[PDB]
């Protein structure tokens, strides 16, 4: 048997979250918890929950996992209605890159014995600047894989092929004693409605006006600006069509937001005089 | 009968769990799991409700649940899966089944066999079957042989985790 | 046997009373705890709660073994209020159902001291629920039994149905404490 | 169980530290960790506040 | 799409940034940093960081991964 | 534990942490503003390096 | 079930569909995917709405991608030859929010309207080419375009060549594979020209259809009547013999020799 | 307008990268391995690409 | 009851109400003003007050219904506007 | 009391969480849980929830089971997990409120004397926020009027740790909204205010429809805040004012104007180059 | 080690100074002889 190139740990919205709220929750403190979820057939691996464990100053190891808390929380968790595995664990990496470093090879080792199927996923809170989630799912290689004459893990799909490892996880061994699973994030059509609701504009933000002292000097300011840029604009194109852009670029992008402010502000002021009155 | 791969979900079922509403004392649970004519009688109204429990989540592919051919056997059998709570027979009623089979008398006799939807039966725990009207109509039910056919899924049973490599003092 | 049972307490306003010495709160006090002691001596695995029927049912303690505990949040039980039999045992028909271990089978052990002020018709239909529902009511009626002993009867005869012993009513007569009865009753006897 | 808890996050590779400074705004530390470093403390932690004096 | 590349470049210069010495101006892009860690890099400005007074010897924040002088 | 140095945009401030490396931080936003001038300690963040809450 | 569907393709026996009916109503994936395709083929060009029911609602109903992307291919295949009667399916597909159906629905369109050119089919494409969000449906989207328009070959090079310098390498695979389709064995000029600056894209699979696509279009040519091929195969055998280029370019690279060589010379691929 | 975006886009993805320190080489031992010290920790042996 | 658009009071109009002439209506509104009743201010050269504010109070079933008249004139003239713009916005709208 | 809630998108998510495992699984239609938060001053931040088993009988009304024990436990073990977050308060995925709300807030009341219950609708919704906060109040009404236990709203936002917008950012980025105002997006602004502005003016409506004729009674604070509204309604027949917008909007549209003008003197300015270019290459190629 | 924390009889929580570094308190780790520390004898130590 083998584990084809295209497996995917599907990471809901509520796990990703949690996940990373528990990492930048006990940074620079390591953090760990199991992730409940369901295996599928043999391409995919849905992590549907996720599970903190409890701080044990022995960093994240097999001791870290208390047997009395993972039971009776599972158990409680079946009867509120999450009668789901226990499909691999999750361990923060605080800062330091997505990898494995020994007792996390030591720790998924019981894992994989307990049911060899079990990922194991690192997240980095501190390098997850916003705008980039860095995630990284784990699975070891057998001993007598790489040694007896056979690839780590067969490849029937140009699926496996689409994400480049990073040099940060090549060199404590991304490929000598452990695979990479690709993410590919699991998002229904309600959770990205509810997510929305974070940012969403108001109706009043939409059809407030902008303090107008604020506005003129802003026009005041760009449209200097922007004689500057025109001046030099002027002294541009005579001296190229003389010897034969900065300029032309800043005045572009300086009528651009003029324009927008202007015609906003304008538009905004007509409507409420009309809808008001 | 029995496909190849699959295989009945008798070891897997766990007393701890299983139950019965509106049972006649008489005769008990343990008469449907005998494949003897033993069988399971309705105490008050011509409704019963099952409830099987499995150690392991298990999927389901057939299920033999058959009674006699007097005019007192199921006829429609509203099959839920994975309730948190022990359900009632109000809620049996409007709950939308997972499955919401019609036997017939074919299906009740000793070689009926019912397939379900084996797709909507890819991971079970605990399954209620709502028996809510008789083959035709009876004061009293009665249900002969029940049985599921089908495949276990792979458990990740823990509380067996123990280190299998490296000392007992390593932490990061 | 394993069964879980729901004892409901009557904390309302009328238990004031010292018909019972020393007062029926301490007489109820020691049935409860009796009761409590016998259940546990009968199959340790079964399990007791605690329901009280104040002018609206609250839930004291959920399905625990330890009766400890149900004995603790007893000792603060105060009266206040009436009684709402028909609330008090759907509220434990629910307790029951949200029960860990299904086999243990639903009882729930009322104590009904006071007035019943319920219609006949809707104790009659919620015996019928409770009897398709697979549930067994034994009811210790002490106090108004004129007023309400009646429908109490009607309650539990509805739930025997025809031989269904397992629901029960034991009418106690002012007398001792609340206990001397209940220790041999066919309730506890059994048990 | 709570004493226990507390026995197992006391694991004992513990940095041996100064208390240079206290405050309050309750109990705060401003610790001298031994590796040369000063560390603010807002929750002064297992210790009693026995007068922990600087 | 323009725009959110835009956006993720503006967002590159964040805040939580550190603080070092610009040495020298290596190459077209890239330049040698000293940090207020006492120690020195080599990476990649970010562009139109104001390369006018990017003089060698210059006060300068840094991305804290990257040490991107930003 | 570090001081400010020279308070850039009312949402930055250079903070000269005690081992002596600099970082231009966050200001919390209940801490208030104007009670942080060169010279101030106050109490960053361990890893987002933000100004928590000054000191005496 | 592979191998049923390709022997009784087109027959829509109703044995054979039961058959794989059955097969598709487990849940592996392996045993999905082969029976998607199979009952797809076996009602090749039938509309049968039964079929179709069936198919549609076990992809809503399953969880196994792999039995998905059959029954995409299988759904595409059933509404074949069919113009406009099958536009309330395709519609279905497209407005659905599993991106595999999407992708059976632009899968759809294409074995719907193979060959006619039709200028709705063609704007659904290249609308969703842009708008969608899962680039594994933006690259189906212009792979069925490349299948409406082999007709006219001469067209597929004007809409594929502002697909071709595209920043989402999704995108640029499906045109590369779209100028294959459509100029499959035809050897376009204009086709081999707008393929040969893809080979150098930084993207491995992105080469790797630009071989492939190379190899249809070339397929069964001399130097005469294209002036490019000598170089072409020169620059496959560069690509496998390569030591840094990476192993999905090399795959493209030996999928090209065979196609180019297929057949012993003696066969090629048109569509008509 | 895809040229400028593509630029954007690669201009983010190198910048991405993680630096590298500078150094000062003691002596060039052997072909392809230098000795050089690192400011300000000790001085190290490198493995010098092919570039 | 006076809408905004009107709602500057004259001193005569004041006299006419509540019986009073017309010079102490400064002080009534002076009175006024401090409790913190109204708001607003008095121009009396021309003999005019503006009301910018009042005192909201309990009303009666009547006025509620006057206000629910004047929500629906509202109403429709935000509709109006609304699909104005968007009709005459239509390609610009993402 | 309390005068805002902050909730929290990872609360949002394990609220429909709840409600899907649930729904799947049988027919409940609300699902109940407790809210995990901290307070600052007076302002709730609810950053974590957890379910808790419910079961009520839709038709009496006052049948239900609340695990208080439960409670205890899950709440001891969050506890353990993160120890700056006391529960506060309740929260279930029903679109409205029930009878039962009363009596469950009494029991958690004992585990938070300051409950707020945050009624999380599920069902997405195109104009409103997704929460909506009571707390309870019981005081003597001033107007005289006989009182009973009822809920008070409690204003509430969506607000987001740094932890959490870097998740919902990514989670979002596909079908995201750039964060500029390009003219079209804002125009596209204005009209949903317009939209939302419509919606509200309805409600408004219909509430007074109802309480003039008698289906509802009537109540003072709803009445004080309209007539207020209806108080800061401007006047725009004013003359000062006319005045003070044309001159406004013309200094506007001179800004505008001028950007006309060089935006018009730039195209010009790439025309000539464009056909420079083309003739270079014209004149090349004959040559 | 510099201290040995008067060994609180039994568990004895060694001390050391790793010099530049820090000072560390530290516990015996598979060592047979748990005495053969002499308070000043040069110990051995671990990394994390
Ligand atoms: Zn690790």
């Amino acid at each position: 048997p083998a584990v084809d190139t295209a497996e995917q740990v599907y990471i809901s919205s509520l796990a990703l979250l949690k996940m990373l709220k528990h990492g930048r929750a006990g940074v620079p403190m390591e953090v760990m918890g199991l992730m409940l979820g369901e295996f599928v057939d043999d391409y995919t691996v849905r992590v549907i929950d996720v599970f903190a464990m409890p701080q044990s100053g022995t960093g994240v190891s097999v001791e870290a996992v208390d047997p009395v808390f993972q039971a009776k929380m599972l158990d409680m968790l079946k009867q509120t209605g999450r009668p789901e595995m226990v499909v691999g664990w999750y361990h923060s990496h605080p800062g330091f890159g997505c990898w494995l470093s020994g007792v996390d090879i030591n720790t998924q080792q019981s894992f994989e014995a307990l049911s060899e199927r079990a990922v194991a996923v690192v997240v980095d809170p501190i390098q997850s600047v916003k705008g980039k989630v860095v995630i990284d799912a784990f699975r070891l290689i057998n001993a007598n894989m790489m040694v007896l004459g056979h690839e780590p893990r067969q490849t029937t799909s140009n699926l496996g092929h689409l994400n480049k490892p990073s040099i940060q996880a090549l060199i404590h061994g991304l490929n000598r004693h452990y695979y990479s699973i690709t993410i590919n994030y699991r998002k229904n059509e309600l959770e990205q409605k509810m997510l929305l609701n974070l940012h969403k504009k108001s109706w009043m933000e939409g059809l407030t006006l902008q303090d107008y002292s604020e506005h003129c000097k802003h026009n005041e300011s760009v449209v200097k600006e922007m004689l500057e840029l025109a001046k030099n604009y002027n002294k541009a194109v005579e001296e190229e069509d003389k010897m034969t852009q900065d300029p032309k670029r800043h005045l572009e992008e300086h009528v651009d937001v003029l324009m927008t402010s202007n015609i906003v502000q304008c538009l905004a002021a007509m409507l409420d005089t009309v809808v008001f009155k | 009968d029995i496909p190849k791969g699959y295989m009945d979900l008798m070891p897997f079922i766990n007393k701890a769990g299983c139950e019965c509403l509106n049972e006649s004392d008489e005769h008990g649970f343990d008469n449907c799991l005998r494949k003897d004519t033993t069988f399971l009688e309705s105490d008050c109204d011509e409704q019963l409700l099952i409830t099987v429990a499995f150690n392991q989540p298990v999927k389901l592919y057939s299920m033999k649940f058959q009674g006699p051919d007097n005019g007192q056997g199921p006829k429609y059998v509203k099959i839920f899966i994975n309730l948190p709570r022990s359900m009632d027979f109000e809620e049996a009623e409007r709950s939308e089944p997972t499955q919401a089979l019609e036997l017939t008398e074919d299906d009740i006799k000793e070689d009926g066999i019912v397939p379900l939807r084996y797709v909507k039966f890819q991971n079970v725990n605990s399954v209620t079957i709502f028996v809510q009207s008789n083959q035709g109509e009876e004061e009293t039910t009665r249900i002969s042989y029940f049985t599921f056919i089908g495949t276990p899924v792979q458990a990740t049973n823990m509380n067996d985790f123990k280190r299998v490599v490296g000392k007992k003092g390593e932490s990061h | 046997v394993l069964e879980s049972t729901m004892v409901c307490v009557d904390n309302s306003e009328y238990m004031r009373n010292g018909d019972f010495l020393p007062t029926r709160l301490q007489a109820q006090q020691d049935a409860v705890n009796i009761v409590c002691h016998s259940k546990t001596r009968s199959n340790p695995e079964n399990n007791v709660g605690l329901i009280t029927l104040a002018n609206d049912c609250e839930v004291l303690t959920t399905l625990t073994p330890d009766t400890g505990r149900i004995l603790s949040k007893l000792h603060t039980v105060q009266p206040k209020g009436k009684i709402t039999f028909c609330t008090g045992i759907r509220v434990a028909h629910l307790a029951l159902k949200h029960r860990q271990g299904k086999n243990h089978k639903m009882r729930i052990i009322a104590f009904v001291g006071s007035p019943v002020e319920d219609n006949e018709k809707d104790l009659v239909k919620l015996a019928k629920r409770l009897k398709k529902e697979k549930v067994n009511v034994d009811i210790i009626n002490f106090g108004e039994e004129e007023v309400n002993t009646e429908k109490l009867t009607a309650f539990v005869n509805t739930l025997n149905g025809k031989d269904g012993t397992g629901s029960h009513l034991v009418t106690v007569p002012p007398g001792p404490s609340l206990a001397d009865a209940l220790i041999s009753s066919p309730i506890l006897a059994g048990e | 169980e709570n004493s226990e808890k507390i026995k197992v996050n006391k694991t004992l590779p513990y940095l041996v530290s100064n208390v240079i400074e206290l405050l309050d705004v309750g109990k705060c530390a401003v610790i001298k960790t031994s590796t040369r470093q000063t560390y603010f403390l807002p929750v002064i932690g297992l210790v009693d506040a026995e007068k922990l004096k600087p | 799409e323009f725009l959110h590349a835009q956006e993720e470049v503006k967002r590159i210069q964040s805040i939580p940034l550190v603080i070092g010495q610009f040495l020298e101006a290596v190459d077209q892009n890239t330049a040698i940093v000293g940090s207020t860690t006492g120690s020195n890099y080599y990476v990649r400005i970010l562009s139109t960081i104001d390369r006018e007074l990017l003089k060698p010897n210059a006060s300068v924040a840094l991305h804290k991964h990257s040490n991107a002088l930003v | 534990v570090g001081e400010v140095l020279k308070q850039l945009t009312e949402e930055k401030f250079i903070v000269k942490a005690t081992n002596g490396p600099r970082y231009v931080v966050g200001c919390r936003r209940q801490l208030d503003k104007s009670k942080l001038k060169p010279g101030t300690r106050v109490a960053l963040d361990m890893t987002t390096l933000t100004i928590m809450r000054y000191l005496p | 079930s592979l191998g049923l569907g390709l022997a009784a393709m087109g027959t829509a026996r109703q044995d054979v569909y039961d058959l794989l009916k059955t097969n598709l109503y487990q849940d592996d994936a392996v045993t999905g995917e082969a029976a998607g395709l199979a009952l797809g083929l076996v009602m090749l060009g039938s509309k049968n709405a039964q079929a179709i029911e069936d198919m549609v609602g076990y992809a809503q109903e399953t969880q196994h991608e792999k039995i998905l992307r059959g029954l995409a291919v299988g759904i595409a295949l059933v509404m074949y030859g069919r113009m406009e009667e099958a536009d309330a399916l395709i519609e279905s597909l497209c407005r659905d929010k599993d991106p595999i159906l999407r992708r059976s629905g632009m899968y759809t369109v294409a074995m719907a309207y193979c060959g006619s050119g039709n200028n709705k089919a063609i704007r659904r494409l290249l609308h969703v080419a842009v708008s969608d969000v899962n680039d594994d449906v933006r690259r189906a989207a212009v792979e069925s375009l490349g299948f409406i328009l082999f007709r006219t070959p001469e067209q597929c090079p004007s809409v594929v060549s502002l697909l071709s310098e595209s920043y989402n390498p999704h995108v640029r695979y499906g045109a590369a594979m779209a100028l294959g389709i459509c100029c499959a064995g035809t050897g376009n000029k204009e086709a081999i020209n707008l393929l040969e600056p893809m080979t150098n894209d930084p993207v491995n699979y992105v080469r790797q259809g630009a071989l492939i696509a190379s190899a249809l279009i070339m397929i069964q040519q001399t130097e005469i009547t294209c002036p490019k091929v000598n170089q072409f195969r020169q620059l496959y055998s560069k690509v496998i013999n390569d030591k840094h280029d990476d192993v999905m370019a090399k795959f493209g690279a030996i999928l090209a020799q065979g196609i180019l060589d297929a057949g012993g010379h003696n066969v090629t691929i048109s569509l008509q | 307008l895809n040229a400028k975006v593509r630029l954007l886009r690669e201009e983010l993805q190198l910048l991405q990268e993680q630096g590298s320190y500078v150094g000062e080489v003691v002596r060039a031992m052997d072909k392809k391995k230098v000795l050089v010290k690192v400011h300000p920790e000790g001085k190290f042996v490198v493995d010098v690409d092919k570039n | 009851t006076r809408p905004a658009n009107h709602r500057q009071l004259t001193f005569e109009e004041i006299a006419k109400s509540a019986k009073i002439t017309v010079n102490e209506v400064e002080l009534l509104v002076m009175k006024a003003l401090s409790v913190g009743l109204v708001k607003g201010s008095i121009d009396e050269v021309d003999k005019r007050v503006h009301m910018t504010w009042v005192q909201p109070r309990v009303l009666d079933l009547q006025q509620i219904k006057g206000m629910k008249d004047r929500l629906e004139f509202w109403c429709t003239d935000v509709k109006s506007m609304e699909m104005l713009v968007e009709h005459q916005a239509h390609d610009i709208l993402t | 009391a309390v005068q805002k809630v902050v909730v929290h998108p990872l609360v949002l998510l394990s609220v429909v969480d709840h409600f899907n495992r649930i729904g799947k699984v049988g027919n409940q239609k609300r699902v109940v849980g407790v809210l995990l938060g901290s307070w600052q001053k007076k302002v709730l931040d609810v950053s974590n929830s957890f379910a808790v088993p419910f079961d009520e009988d839709d038709k009496d009304d006052s049948v239900w089971f609340l695990d208080h024990d439960y409670l205890e436990n899950m709440y001891g073990m969050f506890k353990k997990v993160n120890a700056r977050e006391r529960i506060v308060g309740w929260y279930h995925t029903g679109p409205k409120l029930h009878k039962n709300d009363i009596a469950i807030n009494e029991l958690m009341k004992r585990y938070c004397p300051n409950s707020v219950l945050v009624i999380i609708d599920v069902k997405p919704k195109d104009l409103g926020l997704p929460t909506e906060a009571y707390i309870s109040v019981e005081e003597v009404h001033d107007d005289g009027t006989p009182t009973s236990k009822t809920f008070e709203h409690v204003t509430s936002e969506i607000g987001a740790e740094e932890a959490e917008e870097v998740g919902v950012e990514h989670l979002l980025r596909d079908i995201k909204d750039t964060t500029v105002g390009t003219l079209s997006q804002r125009i596209t602004n204005q009209v949903h205010g317009l939209k939302g502005l419509n919606s509200k003016l309805l409600d408004i409506r219909s509430y007074l429809e109802k309480v003039a004729t008698g289906k509802l009674p009537i109540n003072h604070q709803i009445i004080y805040q309209l007539q207020d509204v209806f108080n800061l309604l401007p006047d725009v027949s004013l003359q000062e004012f006319v005045k003070a917008f044309y001159l406004k909007t013309n200094d506007q549209m001179v800004v505008v104007y001028l950007a006309s003008l060089i935006r018009s003197v730039v195209a010009l300015h790439n025309l000539i180059n464009n056909k420079i270019a083309n003739r270079d290459a014209e004149k090349k190629e004959g040559q | 080690c510099t201290k040995i924390i008067n060994a609180d009889s039994e568990d004895p929580k060694y001390i050391i100074n790793v010099k530049q570094f820090a000072k560390f308190v530290v516990d015996l780790s598979d060592q047979v002889a748990p005495t053969d520390i002499e308070e000043g004898m040069r110990v051995g130590v671990d990394r994390n």
